[PDB]
């Protein structure tokens, strides 16, 4: 019984000070939109970037706020021409039984846009 | 350890409507910079330029702060005065930083020259201003703080250590 | 509980229309072989395409058929020379009890080949 | 009530018998470290290739060893300058109410390093 | 309908022996760029600090400029002293407007670090120094002007409309 | 004559401790650059405010230089305050000089932002600092010096001739 | 009974308010100097720029001024090397009994030199 | 006592049968709208062409309708970014007492943007 | 009332020198041909040059025989290929009420086969 | 009887300005270090510089402080891979009965590291 | 009073190891032909390499033999094509009153042919 | 006590006759200047040509003239933009108590220049 949780964030640069900066505001963010409260309730999560953004692994910053214990992933997003570019994006699978309706997805910066 | 001031200048966020991620991202900018160990010293004011240049002054004189980082209150709007209170509180100013921040953001908004930061020494203290946008905060750092550590090394403060995987400082 | 559904499709070129319309297929016949009732039975989606498909994305698709509050996620896949081109790839994870040997993959046009 | 569990391991060569071989090990090692007993125990499982593997899909070594009814998926890694060459990641999703500190996460041969 | 100043500084010019050509660019640059109504506040003043002081304060208080466009008085000279009167009247100043300036025109000329032009705020009015040499007008004003309407804009001025073909603000 | 000032601010080099080859490389520099008749005005004081406030006004007023070159005392550390004793006696600033030798130096040294000189004008004399480090002379002076026989033709001061092999000035 | 004009200016860059500015600026300077009273005495107005100066229509400028209807045409100068960057030329065919001797010619900022 | 005539027409080509008709055809448009009776009347015509057309002369397709005692010049017009592609331009010097706002200028075709 | 008169020459080269002659030769035959007694009688001289002639001004020429009263403008012929290299054409325009067909056009060397 | 003087200098960059200056400030640092009175104690001095400094000649800041009866020769040193950048050296050839142990060498700025 | 002493040795590669190993051999067999016997006689030491040796510095390899109070100085050789490939050469100030007819020059390996 | 001489010759062109022969020249005059009446009196000479000539060595020149027990070396002279091309430097240094203002420096053809 998972839910999925979605975020995405911009940055302005592709260096690693800004990318693990902009996806640990995103995934501080993601928990306490959902008012989860331990890590234990994660089964996993999966990152992706566009292929503007190499400087740094998304999977670090997790790793900066205690996510040891959280198995992590990460992948490069479709190249698409003219799509938002420099966008980190995040895929939680969360043990819940909370509602689809009730989950809730986090979009900041520039990625409010998507 | 070394004590590094940080300074979020809103009315909106000390009035507690808005959330500060501004001054939350400089704390985490410089934890991802810093290898050794520190203290930061952090506080949310308002627009008010009596209170800012208080503000500063009591981080740099009694708590003793090393490096004082500002964000907000650097633009044209009529309640941005943090650059005001920096040279206000400061004895010497550094136009390097200014310039150089300007510079690097002029490669992406037209409109970088309507900041006015600036940074100054107000006896053995180097205090920075940045920009209240979020965004731009890791950029203007990643500028200017590679010099930084050389600074605070000629006032005969702290020998701060970075990881040089994030950023790599000069001496 | 989960249950990851696998599907693939090909298309015959690298257009927005086509790359939507494929998946808008693979999806609706994906759901339509397992029995599923609602989106709300979906913990997440996640797709992949070719390295030769960047118009699109498939995730737009799903949008289309009104999987809003269903969280969706897009990559891109390994481009072994010689390999299929042009596939539309997706793996839903489904909150169910279905026996693994019951849970029904769907492979669609040339994708049969796979 | 899912788990992850993450695998990574290295190969010396863009081959196909090195890739598959190093990932039927790594998939191997990670079913006995964790004492799993039968295939229908997974959800599902994800592959990433860093970007100087391209010769073979690692999803065919797990169906080397008789994972056919497991859906399998597969996607590029994150390029970033000075990481480590030619890894082979995999996370499994696994259906058990193993607590997360009781989960075991398999590093091989120069991934050991990650 | 949103006012606009221009000030030409320069005593030959206020003494009516040489003609203002300077100042007739401005406007002329101004009525290429903005499609929206405007109002040209111009007058020409000799080289005294005092007189530009009120001139601008007149302007930007009584008048009630959003924008104050200067020209002349900006270089080594012994009378020139418009950055100075500029100074004195503004309580918040832009560093950004003449670094950007200078370094536009260094790319031709290396006595473009001669140019001493600077920019302010008095209230809610932004002004800007431009150099009095006419054919540097249109290139100044390029420069900077893409920045002006989003400054006018963050202090509740009016909101000034452009020709894209003939120049593009960022906001 | 062209009387041309040399300024040494330095506590070590005064107190007759370290030797003064900065003062002497501009000199060399100066000797390289003109081939018209000039006489250099030299001096070596420690890193006292009031001491560099008197000297620079002994040397632009009484003795009458048009162009007076200080080395030293530009810097964070506690006692360099040569921008601040320059900026006290000086009626008008020229930002387009230290503006310019940051932004060569950045090129080289990211702490090029540490450096603090301006350079003013006082009367009809041009006060420009320059940095401690005796290899970064040169490469600043040969920066902003083919802007400074101009800036004294401006001043009706006396007619720099150059070595075009060695600089090319710009009128 | 015809008398040409000739009028010349420079710009210090290749942009359209720069071109026009300094048009404008020539076209009234060559009205005043032969102290033409209405459009209306101008047969037409023929302008030449020099090839480093592509951004603008010199037309444009005269139309700013009210030369609606009066005829103008433009063309592209000879390309001599070492001649004089930046170039905007005017001929203005002139209505007018005025002797050779007696009509002034306009040369503007560094076009003095020509 | 001489006034201009201006007049403009594109093409879709550049071929010499496609400039030299479109120039007759506006040349004879120009006449006919003017009401001149005689070549007679025409102290010269110049033409410009875009850079984009370079197949023919259209002082050529003058001579195609007989006049071959009027003075013909030829010479390109400035090449300005974003422009109107493809334009002949016609600058006739018309020996006439008409007033300047009751000569009657020709723009044809898409030269109508003009 | 105002008479064009079309001159044109050839030289054998792109120097100075050769334009230069070229042009005063071609000049003084245009005026000798038509029995013009003074450069007061000119309103204006128009000259073009091919794209293989760059190294002078035409209109340098003009001035070599006095022509300084008398207003001057250059510019560049069209570039049609196939067409006839190296060639300078003049457009006097001359205050004259000589009949059309008694005006006399100047064509000179190679420049005859125009 | 003959003492050779090694100097070196270094300089941040390729300008005559800064290479004399450097020279300059070097050989009056090798004379005083050593005693040395008078030019005429000297049978020769060679230099040499890398091979990134082409600016200058540095035997032209050796006649800048009166060394025109000595003797100077120049030549590119050899440019090895990693040396240190930009260094000026000098030998000085000195006639002397100092033992060898009793001469003194001379290394400023950057080249103290040699 | 004093003689030089030329030598010049060969080497197969431009490797560190074997430029210092050929130049010690040089050294070493320079001084014993002569018979001297203390760096203290020699004035100063001069090398030359041609441009195809690049990877070290020969006056290194005469301080692996004590030659610290020595002075030294490397220059490049003249690329003479078809000369002799990968030289060493040194030329040696001794301060001797040996006849120049009796001091001995030394050239080693492929060098002889020198 | 030893008295460096210093010469300087250019040639026209670089082939190996030209660089002998005035070489030889200079070498010659040299000595003739100087009045040296034996080879003996030679420590040691040193060349030095411009990157202009590389054809062949001064050196040879030298042995030409018979000075086979005089130890010879060259070397390449710095390459500075604008200096004077195609010259062939020497240094001899010369055994003699002649006093310093005594010695006669040769300069010959264009390097009179110098
Ligand atoms: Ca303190
Ligand atoms: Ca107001
Ligand atoms: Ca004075």
């Amino acid at each position: 019984m998972v839910r999925g949780i979605r975020g995405a964030i911009t940055v302005n640069s592709d260096t690693p000070t800004s990318i693990i900066i902009a996806t640990i505001l995103l995934l501080e963010k993601m928990l306490e939109a959902n008012g989860i409260q331990s890590y234990e309730e994660l089964a996993a999560v999966i990152f992706t970037v566009t292929e503007d953004l190499t400087s740094a692994f998304p999977a670090e910053a997790a790793r900066q706020i205690g996510m040891h214990r959280v198995p992590l992933l990460s992948a490069r997003e479709v190249p698409v021409p003219g799509s938002l570019p420099r966008v980190i994006r995040v895929l939680a699978l969360w043990n819940t039984d909370t509602p689809q309706d009730r989950v809730r997805h986090v979009y900041l910066s520039e990625a409010v846009r998507l | 350890k070394a004590k590094i001031g940080i300074v979020t200048v809103s009315d909106r966020a000390s009035a507690g409507i808005t959330a500060d991620i501004s001054g939350k991202a400089i704390i985490l900018a410089l934890n991802l910079y810093l290898t050794s160990e520190w203290e930061p010293i952090y506080q949310v004011i308002p627009d008010e330029q009596d209170v800012i240049e208080t503000t500063l002054i009591k981080m740099a004189d009694e708590q003793d702060c090393c490096l004082i980082v500002t964000t907000g209150g650097t633009g044209p709007a009529k309640r941005d005065v943090t650059p005001e209170a920096t040279e206000a509180v400061c004895d010497r100013m550094m136009p390097g930083f200014g310039e150089l921040m300007r510079a690097e953001s002029l490669k992406e908004v037209p409109t970088a020259i309507l900041s006015r930061q600036t940074a100054g020494l107000r006896g053995d203290s180097l205090i920075v201003n940045l920009p209240g946008d979020p965004a731009s905060i890791s950029d203007c750092l990643l500028a200017v703080f590679p010099a930084i550590p050389y600074c605070i090394d000629l006032m005969e403060g702290p020998y701060l250590e970075c990881n040089e995987a994030m950023i790599k400082p000069f001496r």
